[PDB]
RNA sequence: UCUGGUUGAUCCUGCCAGUAGUCAUAUGCUUGUCUCAAAGAUUAAGCCAUGCAUGUCUAAGUAUAAGCAAUUUAUACAGUGAAACUGCGAAUGGCUCAUUAAAUCAGUUAUCGUUUAUUUGAUAGUUCCUUACAUGGUAUAACUGUGGUAAUUCUAGAGCUAAUACAUGCUAUCUCGACCCUUUGGAAGAGAUGUAUUUAUUAGAUAUCUUCGGACUGAUGAUUCAUAAUAACUUUUCGAAUCGCAUGGCCUUGUGCUGGCGAUGGUUCAUUCAAAUUUCUGCCCUAUCAACUUUCGAUGGUAGGAUAGUGGCCUACCAUGGUUUCAACGGGUAACGGGGAAUAAGGGUUCGAUUCCGGAGAGGGAGCCUGAGAAACGGCUACCA
RNA sequence: UUACUUUGAAAAAAUUAGAGUGUUCAAAGCAGGCGUAUUGCUCGAUAUAUUAGCAUGGAAUAAUAGUAGGA
């Protein structure tokens, strides 16, 4: 089905190129893995060389890193909120790169309690965090940008949205609601 | 899928093949030297033509080139 | 403005620590494209984000280098130049004029106007027709 | 083709093998190895067409499976192994060592070699790099990876390698005034001292060489190969010492 | 040549399909049997001559009433 | 490219006569020797009876053949070896030029934009961490037997038994060093310690005394490169339950400890044989073909998907762009491209399916499995003929 | 500054043009032979931008850039 040659497109001048060969194997494409949220389910695809490549069909958990603290914790992904390519992906809960998902916040706030001796909500300069991040902690979900390619590696790894990106995507969410 | 052996034509018919002076020339040569063929006389004349053409070009080139 | 798109434009893997307070509120990454091309201070102290700017993006300049005369500047961040050359017809023992319109990317760190002489360097395929990148602009 | 070729026609072969164009259609395609395809001498070409120690490929098999041939200290048994340039090929029953090195006419050249000279081998350090666990290595012109080199070894510098331990004995820098062998291109086999490295950026650095009759030519850095200092080649050159004449 | 007359179009079934599609997409710029043709032309001329005959006769009728 | 003819003779314009070759294409007659050599053509890349053209074993993966040799050291096996499992190859070679006119191709570049079986060189002690390693477990083939069918390299049910099949899995070394007494150092104590996948972060910068003996990171023209470190993550990898010849060193005389040559394998990195993209410039006839491309991706931007990877390659959301009288687009080609072949004084012109190189195809659309490598056709599937 | 010119590297073999050699001649084909071989001796093995790219030398031609004001 899918192939990705450049012999079936129009020319640069706007001409129609006649066919040159049959489709080749080294210009194949494969069917997208619309990775949704559910119990973990992952295919393995054999790729050029003998190289394995894991596709994710449904994945629940993920590894999310707090960049300002430089740490990483495994959390549970709740649901996709924003995605800059397709609000149909937002609707159907597809997990891709550059998606904006809400995650659980309990391991992050547990690490924060055990590391700074202070709860969240309701070494002080180190304990001080940002206001929107504190609001999300009080809410119970954290905004995090996915930065992995779950149709390729089968992992959903992201980073918690820090100040400037959080401001931009908060404006985006509030304007698009 | 071999390499081609090279062959080459060893003689060459002259420009005007029928001419009384050249016919009597080849009669003189064939009867005097015991030949049998205009093929043989054209063989020798072709060799001499090649030689004299090479010599003429080396004349026209510069001395001590 | 910088954030005029649906996604957040950024320099990838370049991170500005929020707990660390410094003077320059962003952290910008810039390189020099070699070959004696002076990187512009507008690209050093700019504010744009461009994946294909040869001084700030992930694009190398390598191999061939051309110069051209700009023809059209109507599409976003790419121009079209026109190289001219003299082809030689050995039958008629004289020449003829020809031209090839090569489309080429331009960084937002440059200001081209239709008519000047630019110098472009070959990079990896940016788009369908864009394989070069404007690296040194000169007026006329 | 849908994969790698395994055959080589007779006229497709590299010219300097001196393979005569009637004894068949195929020439020993040299197997993958240390040296590149267009500048390698298979052992069948060396033993049969050059030394005349064999009359057939079956006799070359008989010799190699008898385990007489050693190429750089180690036994080879593949008859199309790519023995390249600056190689040591020892035949023990014949008591000969051969340095493979080019002649002036552009072809390879048997060089009879004694034991004390066969014990080592030059190699053009071509890629110096930092490997895993933070160790440095050099990659010479025959694939030889040598971890832990001297810190002053750079690209394009000759390294004299002790064979029986695979180690770096010493090295020869790349400066003007060294003795330079030329390996590829039109002038290959012309041993001359290097005068000036004309250096461009992104292009190819040319090299101006001047040899003993004070004749001057230009090659590329890819074809230049440093041997030794002025008048002191580390190896023994073939006859004529690499001088092109009239 | 793209549009020749081959030997076996019944074997060149799919070949002719892709060629016809190519011709359509190419000459979209422009769009966006001879004996039978002679019989068609002479048929049109004959039926037109008969219409000329009938209209001639009714004009004769018109003028003979109008005199 | 020339010669002959008008008229008393002469010059140009004319008319006629005369002349040519062609590995050109058919064809006719003749044809003894020696050497050498080719062996397509209906614009039919139209159709095939039969036969063959791809298989493979070393001392070194698996033999209880109810195979053979007896027989002499071999009561686990040991020689040779059908069959079958396993490994590799079948992706090269051979044929043909149907398609394709900036396409293939030629010369020139790039990969700081990727995959690579093999070959070659390097490479991995992680010691401990609470409840078999003198070496775990399942099956299945071939085989024995019971059968089906008009038929094919069809195979079903039942009983065995193996692995380099398949699936599991455990087996100290550095730094500092108080002391001591001094050499030949050895020492209480303090401290550290795999790869692989994915993400986040960090580094990867470089305009005075003497006991004369001793103390006061790299590369490129250029990188987010090589490399290192931190925190976690994984339906998660690897870190040898393999094989041949020999039998030496030890001794607490245990059938205890150690040990040579070499075969297969395996993570990463480099190399080689490659592969895919890729930059400049170059194609025959056509203007009584002047506008063409964009719904159906045409030109660019951003994000994602997909791929080995770049990329409108594809999906979104966006701007309205791109080519052309320097000939775009579309048409014709009895168009595979090139090295090359013929000819003339030079210039040119005409051939090039055809011994080498490259591309494409296997009756024609389409699709895939295995594999490092195929959109394979002496592989498989569906359609048409 | 470029065009244009000079030179150099690059333009696979086979083909072509050349040099050697008594295949019995020839069309072809191929690339040493002697020695006191314990240290040497002899000859030949060259050329083929036709445009693009790369490097280089220029004194013409043809385009192409750059003195002025005030006190």
């Amino acid at each position: 089905g899918i192939s990705r040659d450049s012999r079936h497109k129009r020319s640069a001048t706007g001409a129609k190129r006649a066919q040159f060969r049959k489709k080749r194997k080294f210009e194949l494409g494969r069917q997208p893995a619309n990775t949704k949220i559910g119990a973990k389910r992952i295919h393995s695809v054999r790729t050029r060389g003998g190289n394995k490549k894991y596709r994710a069909l449904r994945i629940e958990t993920g590894n999310f890193s707090w960049a300002s603290e430089g740490i990483s914790k495994k959390t549970r992904i709740a649901g996709v909120v924003y995605h800059p390519s397709n609000n149909e992906l937002v609707r159907t809960n597809t997990l891709t790169k550059a998606a904006i998902v809400q995650i659980d916040a309990t391991p992050f706030r547990q690490w924060f309690e055990a590391h700074y001796g202070q709860t969240l909500g309701k070494r002080a300069a180190s304990a001080k965090i940002e206001s929107s991040v504190e609001s999300q902690f009080s809410a119970g979900r954290l905004y995090a940008c996915i930065s992995s390619r779950p149709g390729q590696s089968g992992r959903c790894d992201g980073y918690i949205l820090e100040g400037e990106e959080l401001a931009f995507y908060l404006r985006r969410l509030t304007a698009k609601k | 899928p071999r390499a081609p052996r090279t062959y080459s034509k060893t003689y060459s018919t002259p420009k005007r093949p029928y001419e009384s002076s050249r016919l009597d020339a080849e009669l003189k040569l064939a009867g005097e030297f015991g030949l049998k063929n205009k093929k043989e006389i054209y063989r020798i004349s072709f060799q001499l033509s090649k030689i004299r053409r090479a010599a003429r070009d080396l004349l026209t080139r510069d001395e001590k080139d | 403005t910088v954030q005029s798109e649906r996604a957040f434009q950024k320099q990838p893997h370049i991170f500005n620590n929020p707990k660390v307070k410094t003077s320059k509120r962003t952290k910008r990454w810039y390189k020099n494209a070699g070959l004696g091309f002076k990187t512009p201070k507008t690209a050093i102290e700019g504010s744009y984000i461009d994946k294909k700017c040869p001084f700030t993006g992930l694009v190398s300049i390598r191999g061939k280098i051309l110069t051209g005369t700009v023809v059209s500047t109507k599409m976003h961040r790419t121009i079209v130049i026109r190289r001219a050359y003299l082809h030689y017809i050995p039958k008629y023992n004289r020449y003829e004029k020809r031209h090839k319109n090569v489309p080429v990317h331009v960084s937002p760190a440059f200001r081209v106007q239709v008519g000047d002489i630019v110098t472009v360097g070959q990079c990896r395929p940016i788009s369908k027709t864009v394989r070069f990148n404007v690296v040194k602009v000169s007026a006329a | 083709a849908r994969g790698p070729k395994k055959h080589l026609k007779r006229l497709a072969a590299p010219h300097h093998w001196l393979l005569d164009k009637l004894s068949g259609c195929y020439a020993p395609r040299p197997s993958a190895g240390p040296h590149k395809l267009r500048e390698s001498l298979p052992l069948i070409v060396f033993l049969r067409n050059r030394l005349k120690y064999a009359l057939n490929g079956r006799e070359v098999k008989a010799i190699l499976m008898q385990r007489h041939v050693k190429v750089d200290g180690k036994v080879r048994t593949d008859t199309t192994y790519p023995a390249g340039f600056m190689d040591v090929i020892t035949l023990d029953a014949t008591n000969e060592n051969f340095r493979l090195v080019y002649d002036v006419k552009g072809r390879f050249a048997v060089h009879r070699i004694t034991d004390e000279e066969a014990s080592y081998k030059l190699g053009k350090v071509k890629k110096v790099q930092l490997g895993k666990k933070g160790v440095p290595y050099v990659v010479t012109h025959d694939g030889r990876t040598i971890r832990y080199p001297d810190p002053n070894i750079k690209v394009n510098d000759t390294v004299k390698i002790d064979l029986a331990s695979g180690k770096i004995t010493d090295f020869i820098k790349f400066d003007a005034g060294k003795l330079v062998y030329v390996t590829g291109g039109r002038n290959l086999g012309r041993i001359g001292t290097i005068v000036h490295k004309e250096r461009h950026d992104g292009g190819f650095d040319l090299v101006h060489i001047k040899d003993s009759l004070d004749n001057t030519f230009v090659t590329r850095l890819n074809n230049v190969f440093v041997i030794g200092e002025q008048g002191k080649p580390y190896i023994s050159l073939p006859k004529g010492k690499g001088i092109k004449l009239s | 040549g793209t549009y020749r007359k081959r030997f076996n179009e019944k074997a060149r079934s799919g070949h002719m399909a892709k060629l016809k599609e190519l011709k359509r997409i190419r000459n979209k710029q422009f769009t966006r049997s001879k004996v039978s043709r002679l019989k068609k032309k002479r048929l049109d001329k004959f039926i037109e001559h008969q219409l000329k005959r009938e209209e001639r006769k009714t004009i004769i009728g018109k003028l003979q009433d109008y005199k």
